[PDB]
This record gives C-alpha cells, structure tokens and sequence, in this order.
C-alpha cells in the first residue's frame, strides 16, 4: 500500500507536468487575453466614430 | 489651414521631445558595457544554487588551476590571501579571468556540485578536499596529519 | 541501543513548459497594384478576413481538443496501472 | 489583399494618415498564429 | 517544421531543434533531402508499394522517431535542445553529440541540475550558455545590437 | 503579555514592573535590594531564591552584568535586575543556565571551581589559551575547536569575525575571556532558538533601515541591546511561524539584487505590450490601455495594476510609467531580439 501511494503521487506529478507543458495552458491564455482585450478596445474606438 | 497644421507641429514636437529621451537613454545604457570579467558567472552559480561566494570560487580556482590560467586582477595583491590549508579567502569580490573553452562547459558544474557537496556534508575547508584528492589519486601520505 | 530515523525527505521541484522562447518576427511583402477601386477591394478583403477569423476559431477548437485527448489518454493509462496494484493488495488480503 | 487596399487608398488619401496600419505582421510563429485575423480585421476597420 | 510538429503531439521549436540535431549525426539526412524524398513519392497515384520501394524514407522517418523518443523520455524543452546545439556544446565532443549511453546519462545529470537549483531554469540556461560561450563574441554582439 | 499588546512603541524598554513578575519580587522588595559589585550575604540570598540559583552563581551574574552596563561605577539597579529577569525568561523557555548566559553577555567563565573538574571555558573550548594570539584573518589550529564549540562554517566564522572586531584589526587579536564572548554571543543566539546563522543574520539585517549597521551594535554592545536583539528574533520568528512564511519566500519578496538576465518570458511578455499597443506618443488615453494589457499579461485585475504602478511611482522614483513605455519603445524595433 505504501508503493501504491507513492505511485499515485507520481501520477499526480505526471498530470501536473502535462498541465504545465500543455500548449493551451496558462501561458497561451495569458497571451490571448493580453492581445485580444487590447485589440477589442481599439476595434471599439475604430467602430464608434 | 495654418491653425490646423500648427497642431501637427505641436504633435511632431511632442514626438521629438520623447525620442530625444530615447537617444539619451540609449547612449547611457550602451556606454556602460565594460564589466564582463568572467568571474561573475560563478557568482551567478552561487546565486542560483544555494552556495556561497568564497567556497564556490576557491573550489573552482583550486580545482582548475592546473588546467587553465586564472590571471587575477591588479591592485589586489593583499586582497587575495592564499594559504595551503584554506586557500583564497577572497577578502573582497573575486575578480579573475580564466581562459574559457578549455574546460568542459557543463561537466565542470557537475564537478563543482560534488566538490561543494562533500564540503557541505563532511564540513571541511575547501582547501583540503584537494589534499584528500592528492592523498587518493597521487598518494602523498604526508597529508594525513 | 541507539535508534535510527531518517530526517527531512526532500520534496520535488516545480517545472514549467519552457518550449516558448524567442519570437522571430516575420516581415511583410508589398502588393504592387490593382486596377480596381477601393470599395470592391474592401468588399472582398472583409470576407477574406472573416474566413481567416473563422478558421482561427476552428484551429483553436481542434488544438484544445488535442491536448484534452492527450490528458484523457494519460489518465486512462495510469488508472489502468493503479487498478492492478489494487489487485495485488487484494491478493495479500486473502493470504492474511 | 489588405496590402492592396492600403496601396490603393494611398492614391486618394495622402500618406500622412495611413502610416500606422500595416507596419507589423499579425502572425506569431511561437504560437500557432492565433488571433492573426483580428489584426487584419482591426487594420481594415481603421483603413475604412 | 510546423506540420511535422503538429503531426506528432510536439512543439514547433522542439522539432526545429531535433531536425538540426539530426542534420549533423547521420549527415546523409538533410531536411531538403527529406522534402525531396517526400515529393518523389506521393505522385498523382500514391500507394503503399511506392513507400516499400523508396526505403530511404523508411530509414529517415524511423530515424526521426528515435530522436522523438529520446526527446520525450528526457522531456527536452526547446532551449534545452538549443543549448546542446551550440557549436561545441558540452565540450566532450563537437556540436550535436550522437545518441549513445554517454548522451543519455548526460541528459540525466542535466535534469538533476534542473532539479537541484531551486531557481528559474532560464537563468540556468543563460549561466550555462556563458560558461559555454567565450564572452568575446557576446560583447561585440551586444555592441552590434 | 499585557505590556506587549498595550505598547504603542516598538519592543519594550525594561520597565521595573516587568522585572517583578518574572523575577519573583514585590514592589516593597524592589525598594531594598540596591546593589554593589558584591551585594551582601542577604540580598544575594533574596535574588537566589527569586531565581532558581545558588549564591555564588548569582554573585558571578552581578559581577558580570555590571561590567556590560551603562557605567562601571554601578548606577541603574533597573538594568541589572532586568538582566536577571530576562535570564529568568530564557531559562524558563529554554535550558540556558548561568554560564552560557554570562558567556553571551560577558566573559566566558575561566575559573576552575569546586565543580567536577574544570570551568565552562575548557568545557566549551576544549584546549585554548585566554590571552593568546589568533590570526583568524587567515586560519589556525584553534579554528577546528571554535567550530567544534559554536557550530559555525568557515565563511560564516569569517563574517562573524568581520563584525565584533571591525575590518581593520582581524589579524593580530589577543583574545582574553571577553573577546571569546564576542564570538559566543553572535553564534549561540541562533542555536538556542530554532535558527541557523545566516538566517539569523538575514533576519537581523532586514529589521533595519538603509543606513546603520545593527550587527555591529548586537556584537559590540551593552546587555540591554543584546537582549533586545533576542527579543527581535523572538518576535520575528514567532510572527513568521504564525503564517508559514519561509525565509525563501521572504527573500523572494524583499531583496534588492536584481540580476541582469534577459529571460525569454520577459521578451514574450513585452512583445504583447508593444505589438498590441502600437508606437504612440504616451497620451493619457494610452494609460488605461497600458494598465489593462499589463493586467491581462499576468492573471491580475486592471485596478490592482493601476494601484501597483502608482505604488511603485513613489518608491524608486527612477521608475515612471512614461519611462517604462519609453523603454519598451526603445527596443522592440523593426528587428527585435533577446
């Protein structure tokens, strides 16, 4: 049972690693948020005139 | 037709009064690239790995002094005290060039880790791990005292 | 006699997906001419950019389903391993 | 097409106003070129 | 590189590192030669016997898959590959060392270096890059930029 | 505890109503136990019953604590009784007996007495000489035994000798029993607590300001300053253990080093701030755009970043949001790179 618990800890580390090294992780949505929210206001100031 | 172009003149002067600041900040941050002296990289290693400056520089010099040059810096004769038992005390910041691309650029880190790990595990001076190395690999047998 | 006990087992360290590095900015070409005037060029270019935005949304959808399928497949494999070590536990439980 | 539209509007409208439209490429190689059509949409709306 | 990276579940810069990695070991492989071998087959009528005839593609794709297995096992980043694609790299041999046990334990000790430091790892790649480079091309490159 | 909560000031001066609580003592007994360098065979018995001590050890305490006081001619009964009371505190909370407490404040006990064989000095420092030469600017054979005693590494011993002697006379020092106190003092305050040596140095040096040198005052100081340093470490360690705040996190939050290294994370972060928001003249319409894009670059809010940039607009007045945008627009040209 100790080896089972250590194996489950290794599986949690593997899931967190493939959440971190995922392409569509947080480093992609920070980029898309910082670009899209900045271009949306410029589109609004191009549209409102 | 004149008063509308007056505003364009004011806008171009507003751009110019910041591009002059761009020139000044460039000419300040570019006339200051002098201080590359090759001893700051092991200081960055002692910053990254939780080491200290004195042990991690004295181990590097006293290991690799047979293989590379280690020309020290001028006006620092009394500053770098060297003795046999605990070498290179480094009373100030260590400043030395060491003639790169002659060591192994990543295996040397792997050497320094195990050297400083034995320094921190057995709690010896860094100047006597190399005397242990002399007793093992060169067999002086007068260093046991 | 004296007793022995291990002190402070070291926890592991954090990694991150550092496969993002420097960007190489791609330059832009130069269109030569066209004998059509501006409104027809806008009426075509607006539809072209709308097609680009539509396939960008489709690429984002496919590109997130790919990573979700990778995560699901990894979870299935490791649960398949855990449900074998549990069988080993139940093998010892009958020997007791 | 966007560069055609810029170079055609630079005939009628003088080049003191169409400066900052298509200076940067909206494509980003480090990602998968996501949100590259938004740059073209904004830079056509500003052109219009 | 983008389409080969998205064919697997990889990144574009990792594949751009691995093809340049394989551009040196087994110098018969070239990305231009790989594209020419793709364009030889897959004609107006492609089939599976056309791949059975043209065996250099069957060598080169399995050769790529071996380095993909090595990059997935060692869990290489793009700057981890870019650090070993330096023109001398680890200084045991030249650029892009061949996949032996020596490389495959060098990467293990490299991952141990990434685990030990407890800091940001791009800091480690910059420090290790100044340990590999010479601080003479770097200073003039900073002066040029 | 009722005096800590009701103090508008910093860590308390030793008021003589707090000596009467720990050192078991009445305000009528406090008005009679006036002191000299030997007290009496009466008042020494009173203080030796108030403490859990004998008469001889408390005469050692009174012979010592008068020397490390304001004036040698014995003023300030309050100070000596405060030293005895905050001996009683440390002996209640730890195992600090008479001789290590004396060796923290004053000379290590070198007199061989009617004990088992020897004094506290030869008990701790196994074989050295009071009034011997010590070239600890370089090294010696004493350097093994001092690290046996105090538990110091090599460079921490060099730094602990940089203080308590100054960076001028490290070489030729004739250490009597009072100079070994300068080394025992700065290296037993951490180990009687749960602190190592560089950690206690760091926690002393953070609780400071930008000018002075508190380590010199802790090393070469009176008895009230050396007990004030122990109160500071007590309060700081209790506050940090209260909130699970490690010294690693506190170091990441409070340093001033700022190593010059262009990470690719900063390049990909600041390519958004210029590639979305194009080259402009820094209008004040640029300012909410700049806060919004910096806020969405991290996982933050716009008003939090607008608070933090104005926060940093005052501390380190070289920083300005206009100067930050100008520094972004200097680089990231037609050909940006690392």
């Amino acid at each position: 049972q100790r080896n089972l618990a250590e194996l489950e800890q290794g599986h949690a580390d593997a899931l967190y690693q493939m959440q971190s090294t995922r392409f569509t992780g947080k480093e992609l949505y920070n980029w898309m948020a910082g670009r899209l929210s900045g271009l949306y206001f410029q589109l609004f100031d191009a549209t409102q005139p | 037709e004149v008063s509308n172009l007056e505003k364009s003149k004011i806008q171009l002067e507003g751009k110019k009064k910041e591009e002059e600041i761009k020139l000044e900040q460039a000419k300040d941050n570019i006339q200051s690239l002098i201080n590359n002296w090759d001893s700051e990289i092991i200081i960055r290693l002692a910053d990254a790995y939780h080491w200290d400056i004195n042990i991690a520089n004295s181990m590097f010099i006293l290991i690799f002094g047979e293989k590379i040059n280690f020309t020290f810096h001028y006006e620092n004769r009394n500053d770098y005290h060297y003795e046999e038992h605990y070498g290179y005390r480094f009373e100030q910041k260590p400043m030395y060039s060491f003639d790169k691309k002659l060591t192994n650029g990543f295996g040397s880190i792997l050497l320094l880790k195990n050297h400083i790990y034995i320094a921190e595990k057995l709690k010896i001076h860094p100047g006597t791990i190399i005397k242990i190395k002399n007793y093992i690999f060169d067999d002086k047998s007068n260093e046991l005292e | 006699p004296l007793f022995a006990t291990p002190v402070d087992p070291k926890a592991l360290q954090r990694q991150h997906g550092a496969g993002n590095g420097i960007n190489s900015g791609e330059q832009m070409a130069t269109a030569q001419t066209s004998l059509y005037r501006f409104p027809l060029l806008i009426e075509r270019a607006k539809s072209a950019v709308s097609s680009v935005i539509q396939f960008g949304n489709s690429l984002q959808s496919v590109l997130e389903r790919q990573d979700n399928e990778a995560m699901t497949l990894l979870f299935q494999q490791q649960q398949q391993k855990v449900l074998q070590h549990t069988k080993d536990i139940q093998n010892n439980n009958i020997q007791v | 097409l966007c560069l055609m539209a810029k170079a055609v509007l630079e005939k009628e409208v003088d080049k003191a106003k169409t400066d900052g439209l298509f200076i940067r490429s909206g494509w980003n190689d480090l990602y998968q070129g996501l949100l590259a059509g938004e740059d073209l949409q904004l830079n056509l709306q500003k052109l219009e | 590189y983008r389409s080969l990276a998205n064919g697997f579940h990889l990144k574009a810069n990792v594949v751009a590192g691995l093809v340049n990695w394989l551009a040196k070991n087994d110098s018969e492989f070239t990305l231009e030669r790989f594209w020419q071998n793709i364009s030889m087959t897959f004609a107006e009528e492609p089939s599976l016997h056309q791949l059975e005839v043209h065996q250099p593609l069957l060598i080169q794709c399995q050769k790529l898959s071996q380095y993909v297995l090595i990059a997935q096992w060692a869990e290489l980043s793009e700057q981890e590959i870019a650090l070993i694609l330096l023109p001398n790299g680890i200084d045991n041999r030249g650029s892009a060392p061949s996949p032996s046990i020596t490389l495959l334990k060098l990467l293990s000790e490299f991952k141990l270096c990434q685990q030990e430091a407890k800091v940001s790892q791009s800091e480690l790649f910059d420090i290790m890059q100044q340990l590999i480079t010479d601080t003479n091309e770097k200073q003039e490159k900073l002066r040029n930029s | 505890e009722i005096a800590v909560l009701l103090t508008e000031e910093s860590d308390f001066s030793p008021t003589p109503a707090l000596v009467q609580e720990q050192l078991g003592l009445n305000p009528a007994s406090y008005a009679l136990i006036d002191i000299k360098s030997p007290l009496d065979e009466s008042y020494a018995k009173r203080l030796a019953h108030a403490t859990q001590l004998s008469v001889e050890q408390l005469q050692w305490l009174n012979k010592n604590a008068i020397e490390n006081s304001s004036n040698k001619n014995d003023p300030a009964k309050l100070e000596i009784l405060a030293v005895i009371s905050e001996y009683r505190r440390l002996h209640q909370r730890y195992g600090l007996s008479v001789d290590p407490f004396i060796a923290i404040i004053n000379a290590v006990n070198t007199t061989h007495t009617n004990e088992n064989k020897t004094s506290f000095f030869q008990q701790i420092f196994s074989t050295l000489d009071v009034d011997a030469g010590f070239n600890f600017l370089d090294q010696g054979s004493w350097e093994v035994i001092i690290r046996k005693a105090l538990g110091i590494t090599a460079e921490e011993l060099l730094r602990i000798a940089k203080y308590c002697f100054g960076k001028s006379s490290i070489s030729n020092v004739k250490m009597n029993s009072k100079k070994f106190s300068q080394l025992y003092r700065m290296a037993m305050i951490p180990r009687t607590l749960g602190v190592s040596f560089s950690q206690a140095e760091y926690l002393w040096q953070l609780y400071s300001h930008s000018d002075e040198n508190i380590m010199e005052k802790i090393a070469q100081g009176n008895a009230l300053t050396i007990i004030d340093a122990i109160i500071v470490l007590e309060n700081t360690l209790q506050w940090m253990s209260e909130q699970k705040l490690d010294i690693t996190t506190l170091q990441a939050m409070l340093t001033k080093q700022y190593s010059t290294t262009a990470t690719p994370e900063l390049f990909n972060f600041l390519s958004n701030i210029y590639q979305t928001l194009g080259k402009q003249v820094y209008s004040e319409s640029l300012k909410p755009n700049l806060y919004r894009s910096l806020a969405n670059g991290f996982h933050l809010k716009a008003n939090v970043v607008a608070g933090l940039v104005n926060w940093l607009a005052k501390n380190d007045s070289e920083f300005t949001l206009e100067r930050f945008w100008q520094n972004i627009s200097m680089t990231f040209a037609e050909e940006p790179s690392l």
